[PDB]
């Protein structure tokens, strides 16, 4: 428990994957080309989990670019942070995935994952003791949707004892006008109840609100979108970073908030909300970062918690402030809204506290909540799934691929389960 | 899941395969229909023709008689 190696597939994949490394490299006081120029040695410590070390004590990430055509990746190495990843890392095919989710999975992707496992194989006997992997995607399209449910399942069979973590961006009309995300997303899901222990849902219908309602962005952009989700990566890590006592690899988060196998779809907040335009001059007080973190708005995943139960939360904190503090307000919050909070799980609210901030703000506030309200979400997909299968409609793009109506069919019900899964311990 | 990914890939290929079968055999059978059909038409055409040719011999050949007597 030790190394983990981190994959980002497709565009969104990549894209949201550099800002991630972008942003916790200048946390760890990593330049783009791989020196350390940083003050504290807190930035130091726990370095090994996400840089291997070169000659001339250079870091570099542990982490596999993949894509189906050379778009993103292209940009991404002439990106900001583009000259920091190993240039053998990257792999990349030509013929694109045309937003298929059969084009991932079974053919234009299958011909391809040989060769990414061959990277994953190198990277992992570099490790002295791997944890698992993190996977950056969208479910939406075909490149990260199709061939990163592959890869994991692929992965799942020679390291079945590691640990499976995504970031999972969850599509949603609000942002995407291609009409088949649904059968992309629903497909994916399948494979993500079977063959990942955690998954942090990212839903865009959640990032455009927060970007167009609180931050009052007329016309959000994908770098607003991804601020967000950067944002939340380095937050949900930062257990993973830096020296803790909570949640500090991916086994023990996984079994402090997986209480049953499937139920692994966790709800991220994050405060306080930021835009890359936003001044935040004025730090917020250890009061306001709880009852923020808390509230809907500031949710990633577009799920009203108060319609569920939290299983279980971790709370991240940074900054430099009163850990005494902290404590009485994430015990007021229990105490105040304790229906909310399955009682079959006592203490299921656990709370960490790092002294390093985030980049521009003095104090910060990361969540991550196993809430049975994240049904809400499959729900959303399961119905704009359903309106389009019922007629069968675009179905043709997929059973050109070779796939058949049946696996859809399994498909949609898996999900129909997880969500009553999600409801049966709600109502407990 | 191994077997089924490569169950897929496979169907995939044997009905664009049978796809490029189809066409091509729909196509010559058409091609060939209409090479009959047409050579059938051209035969009939120049059978009335060679039939006016012999009809004109027995008007010629019915003459021949006549003027002779
Ligand atoms: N937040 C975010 N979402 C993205 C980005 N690019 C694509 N998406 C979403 O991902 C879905 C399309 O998948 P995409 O990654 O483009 O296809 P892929 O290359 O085959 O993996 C849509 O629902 C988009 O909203 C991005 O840069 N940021
Ligand atoms: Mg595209
Ligand atoms: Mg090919």
């Amino acid at each position: 428990m030790r190394e983990i190696v981190h994959i980002q597939a497709g565009q969104c994949g990549n894209q949201i994957g550099a800002k991630f490394w972008e942003v916790i490299s200048d946390e760890h006081g990593i330049d783009p080309t791989g020196s350390y120029h940083g003050d504290s040695d807190l930035q130091l410590e726990r370095i090994n989990v996400y840089y291997n070390e070169a000659t001339g004590n250079k870091y570099v990430p542990r982490a596999i670019l993949v894509d189906l055509e050379p778009g993103t990746m292209d940009s991404v190495r002439s990106g900001p942070f583009g000259q920091i990843f190993r240039p053998d890392n990257f792999v990349f095919g030509q013929s694109g995935a045309g937003n298929n989710w059969a084009k991932g999975h079974y053919t234009e992707g299958a011909e391809l994952v040989d060769s990414v496992l061959d990277v994953v194989r190198k990277e992992s006997e570099s490790c002295d003791c791997l944890q698992g992997f993190q996977l950056t995607h969208s479910l939406g399209g075909g490149t990260g949707s199709g061939m990163g449910t592959l890869l994991i399942s692929k992965i799942r069979e020679e390291y079945p004892d590691r640990i499976m973590n995504t970031f999972s961006v969850m599509p949603s009309p609000k942002v995407s006008d291609t009409v088949v995300e649904p059968y992309n997303a629903t497909l994916s899901v399948h494979q993500l109840v079977e063959n990942t222990d955690e998954t942090y849902c990212i839903d865009n219908e959640a990032l455009y609100d927060i970007c167009f309602r609180t931050l009052k962005l007329t016309t959000p952009t994908y770098g607003d979108l991804n601020h967000l989700v950067s944002a939340t990566m380095s937050g949900v890590t930062t257990c993973l970073r830096f020296p803790g006592q909570l949640n500090a690899d991916l086994r023990k988060l996984a079994v402090n908030m997986v209480p049953f196998p499937r139920l692994h779809f966790f709800m991220p907040g994050f405060a306080p909300l930021t835009s890359r335009g936003s001044q935040q001059y004025r730090a917020l007080t250890v009061p306001e970062l709880t009852q923020q973190m808390f509230d809907s708005k500031n949710m990633m995943a577009a799920c009203d918690p108060r319609h569920g139960r939290y299983l279980t939360v971790a709370a991240i904190f940074r900054g430099r402030m009163s850990m005494k503090e902290v404590d009485e307000q994430m015990l007021n919050v229990q105490n105040k809204n304790s229906s909310y909070f399955v009682e079959w799980i006592p203490n299921n609210v656990k709370t960490a506290v790092c002294d390093i901030p985030p980049r521009g703000l003095k104090m910060s506030a990361t969540f991550i909540g196993n809430s049975t309200a994240i049904q809400e979400l499959f729900k959303r997909i399961s119905e704009q799934f359903t309106a389009m299968f019922r007629r069968k409609a675009f179905l043709h793009w997929y059973t050109g691929e070779g796939m058949d109506e049946m696996e859809f069919t399994e498909a949609e019900s898996n999900m129909n389960d997880l969500v009553s899964e999600y409801q049966q311990y709600q109502d407990a | 899941k191994r077997e089924h990914e490569r169950e897929v890939i496979q169907k995939a290929i044997e009905e664009n395969n049978n796809f490029i079968k189809m066409a091509k055999e729909k196509l010559a059978q058409k091609m060939e229909s209409n090479k009959e059909n047409r050579e059938a038409h051209l035969a009939a055409m120049l059978e009335r023709l060679q039939e006016k040719d012999k009809h004109a011999e027995e008007v010629r050949k019915n003459k021949e008689l006549k003027e002779e007597a």
